[PDB]
């Protein structure tokens, strides 16, 4: 995963750094998630809902 | 560093590093009341004498 075009290290993206554009190749076509795809990675809590 | 995609709608936002969510965590909760009150009292008396 490292040096891919992808940020694989999610709040770092150290695999990224220092990694040459002539390189790299495109990972995927595009980079779009689902529209609130992050929704579903939340925590909940039961109690308070 | 950052980079990584972050979109809303159609855009595509930069997460600040001190910034763990900004999500577009979207509900609305409206409140309508209405207390309309009317009271009227009348007293017509009459006294004659002759």
């Amino acid at each position: 995963l490292v040096c891919n075009g992808d940020s694989d290290c999610d709040e770092d993206s150290a695999d990224e750094d220092r990694c040459e554009d002539s390189e790299r190749r495109p990972s995927c076509d595009i980079d779009k998630p689902p529209p609130n795809i992050e929704l579903t990675g939340n925590g909940y809590n039961e109690l308070t809902g | 560093g950052g980079c990584s995609p972050h979109y809303i709608l159609n855009t595509r936002f930069r997460k600040p590093y001190n910034v763990e969510s900004y999500t577009p965590q979207t509900q609305g909760k409206y409140e309508f009341i209405l207390k309309e009150y009317e009271s009227y009292s009348d007293f017509e008396r009459n006294v004659t004498e002759k």
